[PDB]
């Protein structure tokens, strides 16, 4: 069974 | 060395109850220790903590696609790594040792080695469960997905009653006892 | 949305050549990918905030660059014959399993030799006097020949305003020598009106050919006009017999 | 039943410092080695059953590093304020002469994540044997951490846990001995 | 090695015939599947995801089911229309990154009904500022297949189809056209297999 990472988002600038 | 430092910290957050039954979904964006944008399945939209994430709040909410792919976190991200992990972490089962000895008007009962941290130990004498002067060293983790826990009784040490330390845990379908 | 430039390239081999793409969606993964003439689709670069995350393509040929999350550009260093294909930049919301969005395209040509570029000649030519006997209806013509690459957008303009009805362009052209590989191509296109409409004298035709090729900052150095960017009509006015 | 799985990632300035873990009921699954690329689980068994792709992580770093240089903007480039950390020393089984046991120095409650953490035996430093976990996370969003040293038992041997932290004026020195 | 693998060549389809573009697909990960549909001058777009195992999706009166059983994502339509001649890509993607492979793309080409033919083969000029003298075969049935020519100095298109859109109206042409004075409309497309019943103008 493999993870799954919940992907970081970027930042407004 | 004294040059100012800056922390950033996230944290994606599953929250179980009654195993996949009930899932709670957390997106949560941190700089030092202070939350300040966070998304919330009971929500349904990024919401911001303090101003300093209403930046972000409304940026990502209009985002295409983001939506729909965080309102499905609970499913394609909780629970999926759930099942993942089930079979060696909500099922993995640890029986302990118990080591029974003094320190003499203090005896001591030492519960070590065990997983999960759901326990409970009595002491019995004579098959009367003294309940005053027992004391515990509280729950402590091992860091190595071990538990252990020392409960005390502080009790008059003579050559007669017996005295049974018993210890109750999920790994175990009977009571566990150790004899003094 | 997704936008791209140049929408169309002819080089020689040996050259550099630049490409660009925009997304708005707010996404923080953009995508290169190939696309040839059998249809295979397969990926080039990936980057999420300005940071390259795949890689697929040959070790060191290419340049891509991301100055902005929203920007993402392709840097070919020496384009080879095998690079002519359509260049699609692609957008996703982040980089884990996402739908993609795509651009319109960049197709690029790369030829050995740019004295095969050539515009096309347009001609039109003018409804049967027996179809409008036959069918009440009447069809021009277009034939766009003689050029090369196909990197031409033909048109239909009546009375000085384009037109898409009645209009059916061959979607692929034909080439002249089949047998060599850098032969020119022909193009056909039709309009079709009522008798009645082509009968008024009044009525002004065009067809028209948007020929993509060379620049100003090319040198030719060659007999012919350089072949460059160019539009090319034939028009025909309505006869009342 | 009731659990909570968390994937806790940071990034530090300048020291130019990120992890990458999972945490189960306040024990890592695994964590992802930045320099190696590598996954590394906390329990070799856990990856016989599991796997996940380093490169996500690695992915989510670079993301959580630019949005810092973001953030501390947006702050108006307010600093991290240093907590000193709170270090405890134990066992894990009762300690018996000549049977091997392991010390575990337990530093919690800390933050910015950076200590600088020595076994020393009879005040001489030991590396011999001596393990460390990553920065783990903590409900009020500061850190803890675990350094374990295999030791055997003896009357003659004293031992001690020194912690450095930003926190600390002096290092912190956490004994142990019988 | 994740691949895709779709119905090869291309598809061609009178219009209200169901439609069926078989996807097998293989891969040692949880994946997603997809469909795009990618129409003339435009580029890809989805036509449906299914993320869940055995789940099906539908777009435009499209519809296919993730069977993992038999590892298929099979695209189907009861009744096409000519506005969905287009390339049809099958794609999957692991669940844990966008690692997207695609299929070779079947190109799909829906033929309308002519309900009402009249094949003819007609002579065009111009203002003669061309050498050519062009034939045109229009107002035939979609059954009729034109073929390419074999002689090098003439020149045959395929079939084209137009709408008059006020009218309610589609025809097919083919264009041919020569400069040599040998050739002539009478004999242009009789390499194809033409209706009996095509007229022939007396020019
Ligand atoms: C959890 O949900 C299942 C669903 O059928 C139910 O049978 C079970 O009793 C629930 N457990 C608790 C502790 O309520
Ligand atoms: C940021 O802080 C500096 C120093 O404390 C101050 O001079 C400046 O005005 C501040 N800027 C804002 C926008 O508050
Ligand atoms: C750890 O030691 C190094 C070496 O002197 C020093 O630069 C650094 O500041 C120390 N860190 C802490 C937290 O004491």
């Amino acid at each position: 069974g493999g993870y799954r990472a919940r992907p970081a988002k970027a930042a407004a600038t | 060395d004294t040059r100012p430092r800056f922390l950033e910290q996230v944290k994606h957050e599953c929250h179980f109850f009654n195993g996949t039954e009930r899932v709670r979904f957390l997106d949560r964006y941190f700089y030092h220790q202070e939350e300040y944008v966070r998304f919330d399945s009971d929500v349904g939209e990024y919401r911001a903590v303090t101003e300093l994430g209403r930046p972000d709040a409304e940026y990502w909410n209009s985002q295409k696609d983001l939506l729909e792919q965080k309102r499905a976190a609970v499913d394609t991200y909780c629970r999926h790594n759930y099942g993942v992990g089930e079979s060696f972490t909500v099922q993995r089962r640890v029986y302990p040792e118990v080591t029974v000895y003094p320190a003499h008007n203090l005896l001591v009962c030492s519960v070590n080695g065990f997983y999960p941290g759901s326990i409970e130990v009595r002491w019995f004498r004579n098959g009367q469960e003294e309940k005053t002067g027992v004391v515990s060293t509280g729950l402590i983790q091992n860091g190595d997905w071990t538990f252990q826990t020392l409960v005390m009784l502080e009790t008059v040490p003579r050559s007669g009653e017996v005295y049974t330390c018993q210890v109750e845990h999920p790994s175990l379908t009977s009571p566990l006892t150790v004899e003094w | 949305a997704v936008f791209q430039t140049p929408n169309y390239h002819v080089t020689q081999v040996g050259n550099e050549v630049s490409f660009n793409c925009k997304q708005t969606l707010g996404h923080d993964t953009m995508y290169w990918y190939k696309q040839d003439s059998k249809k295979l689709l397969k990926i080039m670069f990936s980057y999420n905030n300005k940071q390259l995350i795949v890689n697929e393509t040959v070790p060191r040929r290419f340049s891509p660059q991301s100055s902005d999350k929203a920007h993402l550009n392709l840097r070919i260093k020496s384009v080879e014959p095998e690079d002519s294909a359509v260049y699609l930049c692609a957008s996703s919301l982040d980089w884990g399993v996402n739908t993609l969005y795509f651009g319109a395209g960049t197709r690029l040509s790369v030829l050995e030799d740019l004295n095969k570029v050539f515009p096309p000649e347009v001609a039109v030519f003018e409804p049967s006097e027996a179809e409008i006997s036959h069918t009440q209806k009447a069809t021009l013509v277009c034939l766009a020949t003689g050029f090369f690459p196909d990197h031409v957008e033909l048109s239909w303009w009546v009375n000085g305003k384009e037109v898409h009805s009645g209009v059916c362009t061959d979607p692929q052209p034909l080439k002249e020598q089949p047998a060599l590989n850098d032969s020119r191509y022909a193009l056909s296109s039709r309009l079709r009106v009522s008798a009645t409409f082509w009968q008024n004298p009044r009525n002004h035709f065009r067809c028209q050919v948007q020929f993509y090729g060379l620049s100003e900052n090319d040198e030719w150095t060659q007999d012919r006009a350089k072949p460059v960017t160019q539009i090319v009509s034939a028009e025909a006015w309505g006869r009342a017999d | 039943e009731e659990h909570v799985i968390i994937q806790a990632e940071f990034y530090l300035n300048p020291d130019q410092s990120g992890e990458f873990m999972f945490d189960f009921d306040g024990d890592e699954i695994f964590h992802v080695d930045m320099a190696k690329k590598e996954t590394v689980w906390r329990l070799e068994e856990f990856g016989r059953f599991a796997s996940f792709e380093a490169q996500g992580a690695l992915a989510n770093i670079a993301v959580d590093k630019a949005n810092l240089e973001i953030m501390t903007k947006r702050s108006n480039y307010t600093p991290i304020t240093n907590v000193p950390p709170e270090v405890t020393v134990l066992t894990n089984s009762p300690v018996e002469l000549r049977e091997p046991n392991v010390l575990i120095c337990f530093i919690d409650k800390f933050t910015p994540p950076v200590v600088n953490v020595t076994w020393l035996r009879n005040g001489k430093p030991v590396t011999t044997g001596v393990s460390e976990t990553v920065f783990l996370p903590r409900e009020d969003h500061l850190f803890r951490k675990f350094h374990y040293l295999p030791f055997l038992p003896s009357t003659e041997d004293v031992y001690d846990c020194r912690v450095e932290h930003w926190g600390l004026d002096e290092p912190l020195l956490k004994h142990w001995e019988f | 090695g994740d691949s895709v693998t779709q119905t090869e060549g291309p598809v061609t389809l009178s219009e209200g015939t169901s439609l069926t573009v078989n996807c097998s697909y293989e891969t040692k990960q949880y994946p997603t599947l997809f469909w795009y549909v990618q129409y003339p001058g435009e580029g890809p777009q989805l036509l449906f995801k299914v993320p869940k195992a055995n789940e099906k999706g539908s777009n435009r009166g499209f519809e296919a089911t993730y069977n993992k059983e038999a590892t298929s994502f099979h695209l189907q339509k009861a009744s096409v229309q000519e506005s969905d001649s287009a390339v049809y890509y099958c794609a999957l993607s692991p669940s844990n990154t966008n690692k997207v492979v695609f299929g070779t793309g079947t190109r799909l080409q829906v033929l309308p009904n002519i309900q009402n033919p009249d094949p003819a083969v007609y002579q065009l000029r111009d203002s003669k500022s061309s050498d050519k003298s062009v034939c045109l075969f229009t107002d035939f049935d979609s059954q009729t297949n034109v073929s390419q020519s074999k002689d090098s100095d003439v020149y045959i298109t395929d079939k084209c189809v137009l709408d008059m859109r006020s009218m309610d109206f589609k025809s097919n042409s083919a264009v041919a056209w020569s400069n040599k004075s040998d050739f002539a409309c009478a004999n242009a497309f009789n390499n194809s297999i033409i209706p009996e019943d095509t007229f022939f103008p007396s020019p």
